[PDB]
């Protein structure tokens, strides 16, 4: 038996139990998002990488769920490279930020995909 | 007024009737006793589920049977079946109490199943009109809200029933919950029959489970839940338990909607809407009612009734696991649970087109006898909007609960990426799993234990 | 701890076990799938309704399966079936939440009916131990207290469901009630599906029925009641309805315990005890569960469950009317509802000896397709401690509700006096009715209408 | 069609919708009581022949349910003529009274039979 570490294993929701994705693997996730007609959007965070409770504690209330939006959603986008270009541009201005890619279905109005694309060196 | 018995078909068999868009419609599988014509058997069903009794009453003349009676409007013989047919009954909107599944079932399935003149009766489907649906709250939150509250996107959620079913102490329950959640499961849950008992009282359990939720959430960085069971002997106890879960700040409770009942479930659904609690619904007792093809009620009727009364999850079967669930029927009623509009499709057991007029969708929960090797088939059947639950499939791992949770999480995410990069889960599933054993020891230990375990028996309720 | 799947019978088939006086015992009619031996089928039913799941869990070692596991302790074959067998399961007392029928059913019938490895399954009986029975209030009042409150002794009570089932207004409902009660019926009742609806809202109906109860009682000099339906979509609505009945000062309300559900029903039973209201229980939906011999739950199980949860009356069938009721089976569960102690008697379907430790007895209610000519048989089947209900048999009389009530009351009192003077109701019934027509033109008019009306069909659920 | 009178038809619970019992039929009902091992008792009433509500009106509460006990229950007496002698003694002492015969099952503690035996001239 091997024991699952109780430290140093902080997670990032979907895909974060797999080894870190490669840039082609990140591009292929964007490809899947676009093939499903979802709207891609980049979000980034510099201070609270994980959910916390500071301002409330009632059922279903947490802090740290909202990140900051990077520009706007790429409506009518057709290139996963354009999404990765904004991740690189965000990486360059905020190298200490976590950065994630999300995807919206505007008919159901639900984010149908979400995965981290960059983690800062402080992590 | 002429006293005496008539044939029901004289009033209640109306094959020329045109259904109204406010009607509740029912499809019954009817097996009349020898010698009973289908028109009379179908009229008897319509009559004694709406306005009529066994002999003519003079009080009919005070009102209008034309406007109130249920009507058998169509008879559909069943192929390969000598006397059994489908009867179609239309019930006017005014027959029903607004917001009350209890009342709707009281009319449609109240007395008709015990009639001497019938040998068997099954309710297969109902068409709920938008005019009646809008009288129901439905789920307290629904799929979109739940994913938004939990911050979980892009994959099925993962759960786990703590085991043994009964016999664990409150402290030991919380220990298992912590070790499960910290390994990558989103949820764990009380077993359906874990309520309050000598070996473990409910309030002690809720307290230690809260400690486990918050410890495992702090450890992993992901929002965690444990379905705390509010099922109880009285509504007062049920609410008491939900109030304490609200005090603890936890995200999700559960209820056994059939053994608790619809009246209690609706009250709990309203409370959860009022207090922001997700409500997982366990369908304990359903197979007493829904297993046999010739008599009872199909699960799709029970699933629609829950979506009306209210729940954010409901168990919907696995197809591949230890409990029966025909694949095509399951695909049909999963759509009935999740979607806003479901077209008539007898190939999936959908007798009527169902419009849900924006009532929230219910997350289907696949649970029971499933393990890591089933992950590709489960992901393929249900897609992202489901909860896949592994009780024995986690607490049965040879390294314990956390490695067992890691195995299930790894397998699931491996299926997701494989699917997203274009692979066929229905054909490459086993190779997808073997590739992940290459870098996940936790998954490798899980695959070795359950490699040869499948559940294949003849399906009893087929389309 | 050894990870992996093993056979349930290794742990849950214990043919050497001796049941304890605190165990809950269950008799299951099991039809396993081909190839599944009875020992394994029985052990799977015991395991998955108590402590076990599909693979071995390490957490078993934290507690004691020895003290907590359910056990299939006996397996006996079914005469006339090749695969089907009765499996006897013993459940420790600690498995169950005190006072909760909901919890008891959740274990015993929660998941096992859907196992792929079983083709069919039916729960035939339960042995409720005194140590569990004493955790339940049971009926709010029971047979003795009810007779004393209403001052009624020496004959079956008489009731009547207002018809048409749905569509009458509140004012016309009270009109029908008054005319029925003033003719000699002790009770009338809301139909099971009369809750609150567009054609008649509940509060309006309660108000006018109160005017009718008190007018008819002032006229006749005998205490009258009308079962006011508390069945509702939510526990809050249910309790609101009972509170208004309390304000009105009336003696009796009703609840549909299966469609409302056990959690709600237990709450109402407690309310009725707290406020002195008699509680009539309607069994709407029961035949969805209890009709077929091979799968479901026998009504005697649902009848015991109602006596535990609580009710002063429960419908028990007619045998000779429009709904099925096997004679010997009915005499069996009538005893289980009324008596303090019922010895095992397989000739009447009583699988276990049942001690009630002074829990109050429930009045059985015979209702559905019965008329004056049935009075001798009903009186003979049930005896004095019963309620006989004539909806169509009263509102279908050619002279109206009051003469229909008189016909029924005269027909019953004729049987009482005949039986009391030595006549055999089972053989001289038609003579008794005929002779009473001489001075009762009302009875004479009912006899003319229904003289050739009988309900004879093949009995689906035979002993 | 015949109309049931809404006046002049006051009733007296079990058997009161049949023709009045003869003295042989009254005794026949007493024989039935004794054959079942029930124990008989005579009750009479001078002022409230019917249930009413004066002192309360909550569910299940009515006035006029208790009558006055004539002597005591006839424990161990198993002759119908003894019971009917007590009716006769009552009826001569209280000619303006209603008089009924009841029978208790003492194992169940339920009155198993009850029927009127005399009604006063004022009625
Ligand atoms: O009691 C049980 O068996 C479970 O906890 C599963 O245990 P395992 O995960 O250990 O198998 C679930 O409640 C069943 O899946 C319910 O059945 P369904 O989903 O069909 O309603
Ligand atoms: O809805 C009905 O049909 C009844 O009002 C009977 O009406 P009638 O008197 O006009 O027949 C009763 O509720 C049934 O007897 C219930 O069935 P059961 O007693 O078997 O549960
Ligand atoms: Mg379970
Ligand atoms: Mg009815």
């Amino acid at each position: 038996m091997k024991v699952w570490p109780p430290i140093g294993k902080k997670k990032f929701e979907t895909l974060s139990y797999l080894p870190d994705l490669t840039d082609v693997e990140l591009a292929k996730e964007v490809d899947y998002l676009l093939r499903n007609k979802w709207i891609p959007c980049v979000e980034f965070e510099l201070e609270h990488g994980f959910v916390y409770r500071e301002h409330g504690n009632t059922p279903g209330y947490y802090d740290g769920r909202y990140w900051t939006m990077w520009k706007l959603p790429l409506f009518g986008c057709t290139d996963s490279a354009q999404v990765l270009k904004e991740v690189e541009e965000c990486k360059k201005e905020y190298p200490g930020a976590f950065i994630r890619i999300i995807g919206f279905d505007n008919t159901r109005q639900v984010q149908c995909i979400s995965f981290i694309a960059y983690k800062p060196p402080s992590f | 007024f002429k006293a005496g018995v008539k044939e029901y078909k004289l009033t209640y068999y109306t094959p020329e009737y045109e259904t109204k868009d406010t009607d509740i419609l029912a499809a019954f599988r009817v097996t009349p006793q020898p010698g009973v014509p289908p028109e009379e058997a179908g009229a008897a069903v319509a009559a004694e589920s709406s306005t009529g009794t066994w002999t003519t009453v003079w009080t009919d003349g005070l009102t209008s049977l034309d406007r109130y009676k249920g009507r058998c409007y169509h008879i559909e013989p069943v192929p390969g079946e000598e006397t059994q047919f489908i009867a179609y009954v239309a019930y006017p909107l005014d027959l029903f109490e607004e917001g009350s599944v209890t009342n709707m079932f009281t009319s449609i399935v109240g007395n008709v199943f015990g009639f001497k003149a019938l040998a068997a009766l099954r309710l297969e489907d109902l068409r709920i009109p938008p005019a009646y649906t809008k009288t129901f709250q439905g789920p307290p939150h629904g799929i979109q809200v739940e994913r938004d509250k939990l911050n979980k996107y892009g994959r099925p959620l993962l759960g786990c029933t703590i085991k043994p079913k009964l016999g664990l102490s409150a402290k030991n329950y919380g220990r298992a919950v912590y070790e499960c959640l910290r390994g990558g499961l989103d949820f764990t849950k009380d077993d359906e029959n874990v309520n309050s008992q000598p070996f473990m009282r409910w309030r002690d359990r809720f307290l230690f489970c809260a400690e486990a939720i918050y410890k495992s959430q702090a450890e992993t960085g992901e929002i965690k839940g444990h379905y705390l069971n509010a099922t109880a002997g009285t509504c007062e106890e049920m609410i008491k338990r939900a109030v304490f879960a609200r005090e603890l700040g936890v995200p999700i409770v559960m209820h056994d909607y059939l053994t608790g009942g619809f009246t209690a479930n609706t009250s709990l659904s309203h409370y959860c809407r009022d207090n922001g609690l997700l409500l997982h619904i366990h369908r304990a007792m359903h197979a007493v009612i829904d297993r046999q093809k010739n008599h009872g009620m199909h699960f799709r009727v029970l699933a629609k009734a829950l979506r009306l009364s209210g729940g954010d999850h409901i168990h919907a079967g696995t197809v591949v696991g230890k409990l029966e669930g025909d694949r095509e029927s399951t695909l049909g009623f999963v759509d009935l649970l999740r979607d806003d509009y479901v077209e008539k499709d007898r190939s999936r057991g959908i007798f009527f087109t169902q419009d849900w007029v924006s009532l929230p969708g219910v997350l289907p929960v696949a649970s029971g006898g499933i393990h890591v090797w089933h992950m590709p088939a489960l992901t393929e059947i249900f897609g992202d909007d489901s909860v896949l639950q592994f009780g024995g499939g986690t607490l049965g791992h040879p390294w314990g609960n956390a490695p067992g949770a890691v195995a299930n999480r790894v397998a699931l995410e491996a299926c997701v990426q494989a699917r997203n990069e274009g692979r066929d889960l229905a054909v490459e599933g086993n190779e997808i799993i073997r590739e992940a054993c290459k870098w996940s020891p936790e998954l490798a230990a899980a695959c070795e234990v359950w490699k040869e375990i499948t559940f294949n028996f003849p399906t009893i309720d087929k389309l």
